[PDB]
């Protein structure tokens, strides 16, 4: 009856004409609305497999938010390689939609609902749905935020576990909340909130599951060995500005932990662009408090793989290859041709 | 292939994918400890040794090419690295060689040398007066100025020199 | 449980001919469940064609599949010699999956009559105690031959154990072995000693023999 | 891409017991790649022992009970591993041993029928001698005589032996026969050279460096 196929999809969200904030904009422009009565047809005594690395969709999606990033956060000041290009940079108002993916005529979703699935192998659960569900466009890196929780275990995901240099997802089960803020009256300095109590009980979770993956070796945590600040440190966008949280304490086997931890988060105007090889700078960050409350779904791991002793295990945080956030959230699916 | 390089010195290896674009790529040693690598655009380093004194030139990524940079070698730098890029697996053997005079009578230039080489060292003195050996080069007189020594070691000859003194 | 019956055994094909190697099943295979693959020799078998006409990613457009019911064939076009080697069909219509007889595709060449040799038990091998006859044949074509061992004029059977060469890179030739494995006793026990062999290119039957 | 890497050479004595394994470098899983133990008798046609598909161990009814494929997924020090288990050896299972594997992802693909396919990627083989006959070397007699003369390897265990002719100064007209398995569980072969001279046998399994000359 079908057979997977590498098709053009097209966005659906709820976007609403009169908003100003960009992502709003765009999928109102982009995207059409959701449906109304969308239906999920459960497909009986059908295994079908699935492999979330080589999911077309993730890539389709990759270029919708390069193109909302690029209408919606136009640098002031571009330096690619040698040139340098000028242009105009208003601050917007940013604060991330749902977007649903869905599948033209002749095509289909297939969606697995496995409940402890890791992306790849059969799902002895596949159902079959005209869009995915809705996902942000949350850009983020070492933390996963605003996700789709798994349902009932830590899930461990990687393209590749016995290749170190393969990214490690990690699928949480409760999500970790991060309070970060740059008060109102440094205006480039600021620090995210995370109790203590919650992340350390989540990342002893953390390490049994990946002590199931690698031998029941004893599982470090570090902070990234070297690399870009956009990667060493957790950054991600709140309001237009783009924030970089320095993530060293979160990751360490040090559990008085019951503290709250504050993490120094620094607003930056000048940054690597994700977007492909590129730097970008901005204007200053705005006036008065700026506030991004979030959820930690996710996180994003890097395994050292000494491959010289089977003494201990050391993971630091990562993940600047975003496509790996789309993959985070579209796993679950693929696209048919029936 | 094998490429050879001078103690503090800066050596750059090849890596180069098949398609002109960016895809993931990772420089690893023998013992497949990470040194340098790429998550979408962005540059990390590995725990190795070289955290600094590696880099990359991100102009080439696009290109296609993915360099792996190592300034101010030193001895222990000495191993085969390997540049996986998806379907490429390709590696390369480094060595380098440091050439130190006893001092700053007899002379006696020892080559620091890394494990498992097999060491040809030739020395031209001023006045062009040659000299051969291993790791150690010995001369038991005084002739003293910018002698020249070339390193040999798998058919690839590297260069060095040296002043020295007298009385 | 499904039989795989290849034919022939083994044929004779020059470099650019076009192999017919065919393969039929006990029941009728509806699904056309069927694989051929190539082994060279000391070396993995290699898979060919899939789903009785299906060929696979890498391997040369000059294999062909054929599929009809029980009778499959495996059709090879401008051969060449890497294509020289034993080819086997498999079924996987149903559990578990059952191999042919096979079939060995060797080089054609011009008929050549062998070359007998015989040889007495060494004398250490003697004083070992035990005794091998080993009548000899050098290189001929085709492989087919029989050789039998009288001794005083009278076959025997059992205490025999022939052996074949590979065919040879250059010659494109067999070279066989056969010894007769008696105790010293028996050996002394017996006069006469003779290798008698028959072959389509000796056009005679050759006794070569000694007596001691 | 995929490699299949099998596990060295068993020799073991009937009623005993062997356990092989199989390295599937470059296989993402299990999951999509069904794995299928078949095994080859010298001189044989190839017969399938069973097989591992969705983590779901089989074997023929000709093994069954006698054989235990199991298979654990990739982890971060190794690839994913398949192994075959025999209980109850005898002479009869003296075959070389493959693991092979394939792709099951692509459901409408002509390479598998539910469970039931054919084998894409081969192993390198592993041999299983069976025998009672304990690791022995060979005695080495010359047959000496356009002429023929040969040198004859016999009652060694376990294979192989190497041999050669005039320290491998002599290549041409030189049939070194295949080993024949002797009535008395020994292997035994012989290398005739053609000439109008020594033998060098080397079995290493016996640490025997015997030549000797002809004449
Ligand atoms: C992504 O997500 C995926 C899912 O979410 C996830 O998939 C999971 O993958 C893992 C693997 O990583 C799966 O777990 C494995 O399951 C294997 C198969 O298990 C089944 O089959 C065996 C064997 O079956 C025979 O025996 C039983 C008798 O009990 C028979 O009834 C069977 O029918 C069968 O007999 C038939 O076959 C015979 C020959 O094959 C025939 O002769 C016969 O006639 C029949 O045809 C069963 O025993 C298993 O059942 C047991 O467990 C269930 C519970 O699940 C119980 O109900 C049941 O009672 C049994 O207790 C099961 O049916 C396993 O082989 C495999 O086990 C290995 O790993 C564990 C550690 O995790 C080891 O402890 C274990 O020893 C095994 O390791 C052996 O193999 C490795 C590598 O080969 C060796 O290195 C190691 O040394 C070890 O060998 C040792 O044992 C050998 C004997 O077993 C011995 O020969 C050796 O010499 C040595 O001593 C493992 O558990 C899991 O099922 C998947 N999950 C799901 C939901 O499907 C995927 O991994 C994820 N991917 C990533 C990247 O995260
Ligand atoms: C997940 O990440 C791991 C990283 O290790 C990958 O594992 C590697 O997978 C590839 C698969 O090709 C392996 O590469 C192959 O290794 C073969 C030998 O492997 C071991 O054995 C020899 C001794 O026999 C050792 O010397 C060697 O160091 C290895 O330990 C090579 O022989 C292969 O080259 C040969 O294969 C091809 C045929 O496929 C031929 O064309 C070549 O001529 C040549 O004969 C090949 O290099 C690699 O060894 C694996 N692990 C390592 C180095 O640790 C996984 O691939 C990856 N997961 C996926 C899905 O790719
Ligand atoms: C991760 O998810 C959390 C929520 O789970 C998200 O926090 C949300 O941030 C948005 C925007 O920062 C908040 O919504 C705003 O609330 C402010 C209050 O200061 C309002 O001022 C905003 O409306 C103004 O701007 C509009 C134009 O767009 C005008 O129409 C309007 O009149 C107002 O002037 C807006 O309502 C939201 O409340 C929080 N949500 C929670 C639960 O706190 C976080 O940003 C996400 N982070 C990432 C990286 O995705
Ligand atoms: C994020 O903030 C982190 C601190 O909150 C930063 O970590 C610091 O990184 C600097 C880089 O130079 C380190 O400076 C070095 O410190 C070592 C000593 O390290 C060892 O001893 C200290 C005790 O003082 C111990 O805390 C460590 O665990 C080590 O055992 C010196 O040898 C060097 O000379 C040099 O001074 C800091 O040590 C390090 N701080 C901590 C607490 O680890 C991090 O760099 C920030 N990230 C970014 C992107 O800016
Ligand atoms: C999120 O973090 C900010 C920053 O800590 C918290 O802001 C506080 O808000 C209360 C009033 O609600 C003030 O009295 C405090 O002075 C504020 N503290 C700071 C540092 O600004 C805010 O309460 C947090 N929100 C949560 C935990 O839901
Ligand atoms: C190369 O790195 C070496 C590291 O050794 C540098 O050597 C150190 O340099 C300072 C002087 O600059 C000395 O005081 C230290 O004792 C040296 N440390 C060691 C371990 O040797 C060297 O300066 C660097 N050279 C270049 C060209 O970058
Ligand atoms: C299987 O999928 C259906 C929805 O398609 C869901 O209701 C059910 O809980 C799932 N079962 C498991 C074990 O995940
Ligand atoms: C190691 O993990 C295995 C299964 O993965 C479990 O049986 C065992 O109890 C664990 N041992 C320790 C010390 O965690
Ligand atoms: C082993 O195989 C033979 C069959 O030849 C059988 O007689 C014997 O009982 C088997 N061993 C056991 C323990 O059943």
């Amino acid at each position: 009856v079908w057979k997977d196929a590498d098709t053009t999809l097209f966005c659906a969200s709820d976007a609403k004409a009169h908003e100003t904030e960009c992502h709003n904009v765009w999928a109102t422009h982009a995207c059409v609305p959701t449906d109304p009565n969308p239906q999920e047809i459960h497909l009986e005594q059908v295994t079908e497999n699935f492999n979330m690395w080589k999911n077309n969709m993730v890539e389709q999606m990759q270029e919708d938010v390069i193109s909302l990033w690029d209408q919606c956060l136009q640098p002031c000041v571009k330096l690619t390689g040698g040139s340098v290009i000028k242009q105009a940079c208003p601050k917007i108002s940013f604060d991330p939609i749902p977007i649903h993916y869905c599948t033209p005529a002749g095509y289909v979703i297939l969606k697995c609902n496995d409940k402890n699935f890791n992306g790849t192998g059969p799902c002895k659960n596949v159902s079959s749905v005209q869009c995915t569900h809705g996902i942000k466009p949350v850009v983020s890196t070492q933390l996963l935020l605003n996700g789709s929780l798994a349902e009932e275990e830590i899930i461990i995901r990687s393209e590749n576990l016995t290749n170190n240099a393969k990214t490690i997802i990690v699928h949480l089960q409760k999500s970790v909340e991060i309070n970060c803020t740059r008060p109102s009256n440094d205006i480039r300095k600021a620090y995210c909130e995370i109790q203590g109590t919650k992340w350390n009980k989540v990342l002893k979770q953390v390490t049994e599951k990946l002590k199931e993956h690698f031998n029941n070796k004893t599982i470090i945590f570090q902070p990234p060995s070297g690399g870009d600040l956009e990667i060493t440190m957790h950054h991600f966008n709140c309001r237009g500005e783009f924030f970089y949280c320095n993530t060293t304490q979160l990751f360490q086997n040090t559990c008085g932990c019951n503290g709250t931890i504050t993490l120094p988060c620094k607003i930056k105007q000048i940054i690597n662009m994700w977007q492909g090889t590129g730097q970008a700078m901005y204007a200053p960050p705005i006036d008065g408090k700026i506030n991004c409350v979030s959820q930690i779904t996710g996180i994003l791991l890097t395994r050292d793989g000494g491959a010289n002793n089977t003494s201990n295990e050391t993971f630091r945080p990562g993940g600047g290859n975003i496509k790996d956030n789309w993959r985070s959230e579209l796993y679950k699916y693929k696209v048919v041709q029936i | 292939k094998v490429v050879l390089g001078k103690k503090g010195d800066t050596v750059e290896l090849t890596c180069t994918a098949s398609q002109k674009k960016s895809i993931q790529f990772h420089w690893k040693n023998s013992n497949q400890i990470k040194i340098l690598g790429n998550q979408g655009s962005f540059l990390t380093k590995g725990p190795s040794k070289l955290n600094d004194r590696a880099d990359s030139r991100r102009s080439l990524w696009d290109q296609g090419n993915f360099p792996l940079i190592i300034k101010n070698l030193t001895i222990e730098d000495s191993d085969t690295y390997i540049c996986e890029v998806e379907d490429q697996k390709e590696e390369v053997q480094l060595l380098v060689f440091g050439l130190t005079a006893n001092s700053d009578q007899s002379l006696t230039l020892t080559l620091e040398s890394p494990p498992g080489s097999s060491p040809s060292v030739q020395c031209r003195s001023p006045r062009g007066k040659n000299i051969q050996g291993g790791k150690t080069l010995s001369v038991s007189q005084l002739d003293s100025g910018t002698w020249t020594c070339t390193v040999l070691q798998n058919q690839k000859k590297v260069e060095f020199k040296i002043d020295i003194v007298v009385l | 449980d499904i039989q795989m019956t290849q034919s022939p055994s083994t044929l004779s094909a020059s470099i650019g001919d076009t192999v017919r190697i065919s393969c039929r099943a006990s029941q009728s295979i509806t699904g056309n469940w069927v694989a051929w693959y190539q082994q060279r020799p000391g070396k993995a078998p290699r898979l060919l064609i899939y789903r009785g006409a299906a060929l696979l990613g890498g391997v040369p457009s000059r294999f062909s599949g054929s599929a009809a019911g029980t009778d499959f064939t495996l059709t090879i076009g401008n051969l060449q010699a890497e294509d020289f080697g034993t080819f086997y069909c498999q079924q996987y219509d149903t559990y578990p999956g059952t191999f042919g007889q096979g079939t060995k595709v060797e080089v054609k060449r011009t008929v050549a009559a062998p070359s007998v040799f015989i040889f007495p038990p060494s004398d250490e091998q003697l004083k070992s105690g035990t005794a091998s006859v080993v009548c000899l044949l050098n290189n001929f074509y085709p492989r087919e031959a029989k050789v039998q061992w009288k001794v005083d004029n009278a076959l025997q059977s059992g205490n025999s154990q022939e052996s074949v060469t590979e065919q040879d890179s250059k010659d494109s030739t067999y070279s066989l072995s056969s010894t007769l494995t008696l105790s010293k006793a028996d050996y002394e026990k017996h006069k006469v000693y003779a290798c008698e062999v028959t072959h389509q290119g000796l056009s005679s039957p050759v006794t070569k023999s000694f007596n001691r | 891409q995929i490699h299949l890497v099998q596990s060295g050479t068993e020799v073991k004595k009937p009623g005993s017991s062997v356990t092989v394994s199989c390295k599937a470098y470059g296989v993402n899983t299990f999951g999509l790649y069904a794995v299928n133990w078949v095994r080859q008798a010298p001189g044989q046609s190839l017969e399938y022992i069973g097989q591992i598909w969705r983590w779901k161990s089989s074997a023929s009814h000709h093994f069954r009970g006698r054989v235990l494929i199991s298979a654990v997924d990739l982890t971060g020090s190794s690839p994913p591993i398949s192994s075959l288990e025999i209980k109850n050896l005898t002479s009869d299972d003296t075959a070389v041993y493959f693991c092979t594997t394939t792709s099951t992802y692509d459901k409408w693909s002509g390479l598998h029928h539910d469970g039931v396919m054919a084998f894409s990627s081969w192993g390198q083989g592993t041999l299983i001698s069976v025998s009672a006959a304990s690791t022995k070397g060979p005695s080495v007699f010359p047959l000496a005589p356009t002429a023929a003369l040969g040198c004859l390897v016999k009652d060694y265990f376990p294979e192989p032996v190497t041999v050669s002719w005039n320290s491998g100064a002599l290549t041409s007209g030189v049939h070194t026969f295949p080993a024949v398995l002797q009535s008395s569980g020994l292997y035994s072969l012989s290398s005739v050279v053609t000439v109008p001279y020594i033998c060098n046998v080397n079995h290493k399994p016996s640490n025997t460096k015997v030549d000797k000359r002809v004449e």
